[PDB]
């Protein structure tokens, strides 16, 4: 949850 | 049509033409299933008059709290998609592969942001999101939508990663390697692990989430040592910092990244230069450092990407929504209202 990827 | 997983030649028919086309994509590559392999991949394609592939969505779906999943193609479609009708007619092949299990088929492609192409879309029956969900910062959207990408085109010539810069830049590039700082590559799990210590300790220092270590060992025995490759920088055999880069399409991606407390050289400069060197060699046309939230000098993520990307950041278009069950939808998804 935090860049995605 | 919907490409069947267990006819190797067909798999691979599908995988030439993403590996192939200047829109290809890594997170639409068929080995990003084996990654994600918490979600379930449905993918469709669409062939020209003579059988060819010319537009291929590798989606994945997962579950959410009802009882329907929600279908997202990563940065997908590989196709143009300015094309809206061939867009339209290949979201109609997924969603008849969807077969009303979704609520929604979404994708994010990197093609930038404009008034016309938003505007076609939503005219087309899609909901975008993009910059009427900004003000929610740079988790708005899956993926971030502004991005820092270094255009090596403008280059035709440069050699090395420091034919690209200023002076004022060259300076902060060559320092790391004047104080010792040595990189080496690959793709085992020798680079795999030193990558994991950096990429664990990072998170703890920034309190971020992380991933489990299976998620990049999925990722290095999908991908090969040509399109994968983990940089390592230390001095006198003392680990720094580390990053992931991936090589697929039209560019380099820096998609992952670690470092050690304290002192790190400015060993983060160095695996930066070191992956810009592999785009340079390979004649890549990009090289992406990926997200950023805001351009900003408030934004960390910006001022260590700004280094290395004068160039303004790349807006994209964001979340392009295929609503199939829009009372699921409303309840899932918030438009920025």
């Amino acid at each position: 949850a935090x860049c995605x990827x | 049509p919907v490409l069947n997983l267990n006819d190797p030649q067909a798999v691979e028919r599908y995988e030439e033409f993403m590996r192939q086309s200047p829109y290809g994509q890594v997170t639409q590559d068929l080995g990003w299933a084996k990654v994600k392999n918490n979600w379930e991949p449905v993918d469709v394609y669409l062939e020209d008059d003579q059988g060819a592939i010319i537009a291929a969505m590798s989606m994945l779906l997962g579950d959410t709290p009802t009882d329907k999943k929600f279908a997202y193609a990563s940065k997908g479609p590989v196709m143009d998609v300015t094309d809206v009708d061939l867009l339209d007619r290949l979201v109609d092949e997924a969603v008849k592969a969807l077969d009303g299990r979704a609520y929604v088929l979404r994708f994010d492609p990197e093609v930038a942001y404009s008034d016309e192409f938003n505007t076609t879309l939503q005219d087309h029956g899609y909901v975008t999101r993009n910059r009427n969900v900004a003000d929610a910062g740079m988790h708005a959207t899956i993926q971030p939508r502004l991005n820092m990408v270094l255009d090596l085109t403008k280059f035709p010539d440069a050699k090395t990663t420091l034919d690209l810069y200023p002076s004022k830049t060259k300076s902060k590039i060559k320092r790391p390697f004047r104080d010792g700082v040595e990189v080496h590559s690959g793709n085992s799990a020798t680079e795999l692990d030193e990558f994991f210590k950096t990429y664990t300790t990072m998170a703890e220092r920034h309190g971020i989430t992380h991933r489990p270590i299976e998620y990049f060992q999925r990722m290095q025995a999908a991908f090969d040592a040509d399109t994968m490759r983990i940089f390592v920088a230390e001095r006198e055999g003392k680990l720094l910092s580390t990053g992931i880069a991936l090589k697929y399409g039209r560019k380099i991606w820096y998609m992952y990244a670690g470092s050690m407390d304290g002192n790190t050289y400015y060993a983060p400069y160095a695996v930066q230069s070191e992956m810009i060197q592999w785009a340079l060699d390979t004649n890549t046309d990009l090289y992406d450092l990926g997200g950023i939230e805001s351009e900003s000098t408030d934004d960390s993520l910006y001022v260590f990407k700004h280094v290395f990307v004068k160039d303004a950041p790349r807006e994209y278009i964001g979340e392009i929504d295929k609503v199939l069950d829009p009372e699921v939808y409303a309840e899932l998804v918030k438009d920025g209202h």
